[PDB]
């Protein structure tokens, strides 16, 4: 429900890849499939958990500090450069 | 940001809620709502449907249209009634 | 005399300092631009805000303009636009409303009913002149509307002032031995009168389309008792409480957009126009060149942007012009409680007074409540419990 | 950075910004 | 003001009792429906 | 499984890695080694930086 | 090759919901994925299939469902023959699984999101029910009466007033079966609607 602890999590997420695209002294994202980074640790990956690769929601920025208005558009999270759908995290995780 | 047009750096980044006060002036208590003020009014009309309108430019408001058909063939003389143009018939008139 | 200008202004803009400082330059800015736009109205609320009007949004943006960097080169906050209503009353005073002089025993009592059609505009137009010998006047409305005699010679002034649109009359039955008394408290219930009709009880503006007949006026004593400023407030307040029984509207401006589009571009216009609370009057070929001409009505408060989208949607052609019309009846009820609208949404008809009503009273800082009972006595309150009709006051 | 919708820049943020129309929103005497 | 705000350890809690809500929102996952022992039917909602 | 499954199955995960040149029959029967030895005998020996 | 298509097409809609965060992006999402014209009951049967998978039942599948049966008239239906479609095939699922269903149908029901006309298709008679089945109606009861309150239920139950008649839930006065609806609906913990049929089996 925080909006902004998602974008600091997009964030975050980002500069975690990024420290092991500079330790290869290329942080091209070509050379950088998602499943270099969250592929499962005994396939050879990092075994990266993931959060950032959601929409975040977005709605009117003049009447959200002053009103709950509906959800009407949807900036992207992470892109994965093509169709690939990484699974949240918080999905396996059940709600309190 | 026109959604087919470049976009910037903010260039004026002073917003934070130094008066942290909403002014009681913007507020919906005291607003009719009919039609979202979208950015194309406030970039057609920038002095009038937006505050803190600092190093905007104005641009030219309407030319006279432009009524020029090239021809389809060179066949027909360079004079001749398009027939695209209505007609002259305007016996609507009342007269001295 | 006066410039008789070609339009109205019916446009209304809000605006304030950035920060309030630097509240003085704003007012010396204000005061140059009333100098330099004539049909720009600067006005102070209750509240102390600022608002200006001017003839359409372009207007309002030279003058903005020129308010930022010509006369205060100071920072405003503009707030976002608004249109001019008005009031009126569309049915007959239900009750006779009386109200009492301070002195407590001269009453008197109006009734209100609205015009027929054809008196507003003949009056704006200047068919009718209040400095005109009555005979004139009175064979004028006679002929075209089928008016009766006394009636017509009855008609007193217009409200308010000159060239307004409310007719002050007076049917006191006749056998009153105290004309003189009458004719010498009519030159000040004049001035009552027009400060009733300027300043509307349902929000602070002008009335239209409204005559107020009056009904009987009692007056015992001798003519040291008639103060003038005696009398005038009860003028008004009698004024105000018969136009609050008479169940009042609320009226809008009206633009008449006239665009110039090809044939492709009509069904577009339309769909604007139909969602603008719009329609068209008149969509014919243009005579001797290739484009169409639309001619429409749009409502001044719902065509904020109406060119932008039509002159964007249309790939740049499409132009149009809107002037200033004629004022039309909101169609929802003014004072209707009933009615609880959320704060987000736009009104959908029905409901377009009343949102417009309360916005208006809380943007001008007056009182949401609208004590009726604040216009009429308490015998007028037992007499409208007699009635039955009360529980809408 | 239109109509209210996005971020002012989409440098300093993970993503590349491309806000989306939410496809599902419910529009009703 | 309708609505009881507070932070405890982490979480900042909202708790808008029924009887003042008079609007309409999607009971999201991040909202707990808080119910009452003595009619065993929620009375307000918390928003975390 | 949900992760192996969204990046294209092991197969089409091990299309980015150099598995085919090991020349190994099948992936099923593979396993990694933490370390090679060589870095165990000298986890305790002061080396420089 | 319908097979490979519709598995492939599962695998998607599972792998959507799966990266997910809330409801809203989850059905932007799934209605991004094109789908064939008549396999709209695919979605749907999976979105409830994922909902009964896992451990509790989490808001999140109802409120899915919800959106969708309120996008449009299609997915409604829709969703009344998933209803009709489930409970005659609920004697083959868990406890667990039960209950998840039972709360995502209640959840549906008790936002006016598919309407009542569900209702007809229950039947409180030995011969076409089972125990799986009295579990999952006293779930879903339980549910609505907790989100809605006991107050409104009975007004809800009690005025049809459509093509819902409850004639398998209210049994039509005949044979054994009306002993059966009273004494079921007082064990669940309803009791108030059942006076109404208590008179009944005095005036027979």
């Amino acid at each position: 429900s925080t909006p902004e602890l998602l974008d600091l999590l997009v964030k975050c997420e980002s500069k975690i890849q990024t420290r092991v695209k500079i330790s290869l002294n290329s942080k091209m994202p070509s050379r950088f499939p998602p499943a270099v980074f969250y592929s499962p640790k005994e396939l050879g990956g990092l075994g990266m958990l993931s959060m950032g690769h959601v929409l975040i929601p977005q709605s009117d920025l003049r009447w959200s500090k002053q009103t709950d208005t509906g959800i009407t558009h949807f900036r992207s999270g992470m892109t994965t450069n093509g169709e690939h759908l990484i699974p949240n995290l918080y999905r396996y995780i059940q709600p309190w | 940001a026109i959604p087919g047009g470049p976009k910037f750096e903010p260039l004026y980044k002073d917003e934070a809620p130094e008066m942290e006060d909403w002014n009681e002036f913007n507020d919906i208590y005291k607003l009719i709502i009919r039609h979202p003020i979208k950015t194309e009014y406030r970039i057609a009309f920038p002095y009038l449907y937006n505050s803190r309108a600092r190093s905007v430019a104005l641009s030219e408001y309407h030319q006279p249209s432009n009524v020029f058909v090239p021809p389809e063939d060179p066949d027909l003389p360079a004079f001749f009634w398009d027939p695209i143009i209505n007609p002259i018939t305007s016996r609507q008139l009342t007269l001295h | 005399r006066p410039i008789a200008h070609m339009s109205e202004s019916v446009f209304k803009v809000a605006v304030e300092p950035h920060n309030p400082s630097e509240l003085p330059k704003l007012l010396d800015g204000l005061r140059k631009t009333n100098k330099s736009y004539p049909l720009s109205i600067t006005k102070v609320e209750e509240s102390g805000e600022h608002t200006i009007f001017g003839t359409g949004e372009m207007y309002m943006d030279c003058l903005l303009y020129d308010l930022r960097t010509l006369y205060s080169e100071i920072e405003i906050r503009v707030s976002d636009p608004v249109a001019r209503f008005c009031e009126t009353a569309v049915d007959t005073s239900s009750i006779k409303c009386f109200s009492d002089t301070p002195n407590k025993k001269n009453r008197i009592t109006m009734v209100v009913e609205p015009l027929e059609k054809g008196i507003s505009n003949d009056i704006e137009n200047g068919k009718v002149n209040i400095n005109w010998p009555q005979k004139r006047i009175s064979e004028f409305f006679q002929k075209n509307y089928d008016w009766d005699l006394l009636a017509s010679r009855s008609i007193w002034a217009f409200g308010p002032d000159d060239r307004g649109t409310n007719i002050l009359r007076d049917d006191t039955l006749s056998t009153d031995v105290d004309k003189n008394v009458l004719n010498s408290v009519k030159e000040y219930i004049k001035q009552g009168f027009q400060w009733g009709t300027r300043e509307g009880p349902l929000c602070d503006e002008t009335i239209r389309n409204v005559n107020f007949r009056l009904m009987d006026v009692v007056l015992a004593p001798e003519q040291i008792y008639r103060g003038g400023g005696q009398i005038i407030p009860t003028a008004r307040r009698v004024c105000y409480s018969s136009f609050l029984t008479a169940s009042p509207r609320l009226m809008e401006p009206v633009y008449m957009v006239e665009v110039h589009a090809p044939a492709d571009s009509l069904p577009i216009i339309y769909d604007l126009l139909t969602r603008r609370r719009g329609h068209v009057l008149q969509d014919i070929p243009r005579p001797g060149s290739p484009l169409y001409l639309v001619r429409a009505l749009i409502p001044v408060i719902d065509s904020c942007g109406f060119e932008t989208d039509l002159r964007v949607h249309t790939q740049g052609q499409a132009m149009c012009q809107m002037v200033f019309d004629h004022w039309q009846v909101v169609p929802g009820d003014p004072l209707d409680k009933s009615i609880k609208p959320k704060p987000l949404e736009p009104a959908r008809g029905s409901d377009l007074a009343r949102d417009f009503l309360i916005k208006t009273r809380r943007r001008k800082g007056l009182v949401e409540d609208v004590s009726t009972t604040r216009y009429f006595d308490q015998e007028m309150i037992d007499s409208l419990k007699e009635a039955g009709v009360v529980l809408s006051l | 950075s239109y109509n209210g919708i996005g971020l002012p820049t989409p440098r300093g943020s993970g993503t590349n910004g491309y806000v989306m129309r939410n496809l599902s929103h419910v529009k009703k005497v | 003001n309708p609505n009881l705000l507070f932070s405890m350890t982490g979480f900042e809690v909202r708790i808008l009792p029924k009887i003042r809500q008079n609007e309409e929102f999607s009971l999201k996952d991040g909202v707990w429906n808080l119910t009452d022992n003595r009619t065993k039917q929620r009375t307000a909602q918390a928003f975390i | 499984v949900d992760v192996i499954q969204a990046l294209g199955g092991v197969e089409g995960i091990l299309e980015h890695t150099m598995f085919k040149a090991t020349g190994f029959p099948s992936w099923e029967g593979l396993f990694w080694e933490k370390a090679s030895g060589f870095e165990e005998s000298m986890k305790f020996k002061k080396l420089t930086n | 090759q319908t097979n490979a298509s519709l598995v492939n097409l599962r695998k998607s809609i599972y792998l959507t919901i799966m990266s997910s965060v809330d409801f809203e992006e989850c059905c932007h999402k799934l209605l991004k994925i094109d789908l064939p014209e008549g396999q709209e009951i695919e979605l749907c049967n999976m979105v409830i299939e994922c909902n009964s998978q896992e451990r509790t039942y989490a808001k999140f599948y109802g409120l899915i469902g919800e959106r969708f049966c309120k996008l449009s008239r299609t997915w409604r239906s829709t969703y009344e023959q998933c209803f009709k479609n489930y409970y005659e095939t609920i004697h083959r699922y868990e406890t667990n699984r039960l209950r998840n269903i039972a709360l995502f149908f209640a959840n549906l029901l008790s936002t006016d999101s598919i309407g009542w006309e569900v209702y007809d298709c229950v039947r409180l008679t030995e011969d076409d029910t089972t125990a799986s089945s009295r579990i999952f109606l006293k779930i879903m009861f339980q549910e609505i009466v907790e989100a809605l309150g006991l107050k409104s239920l009975v007004e809800r139950l009690h005025d049809p007033n459509l093509v819902p008649y409850l004639h398998g839930l209210f049994p039509v006065d005949e044979a054994r079966n009306v002993r059966f609806s009273i004494n079921y609906f007082t064990s669940i913990g309803l009791g108030a609607l059942t006076e109404e049929m208590r008179e009944y089996l005095l005036t027979m």
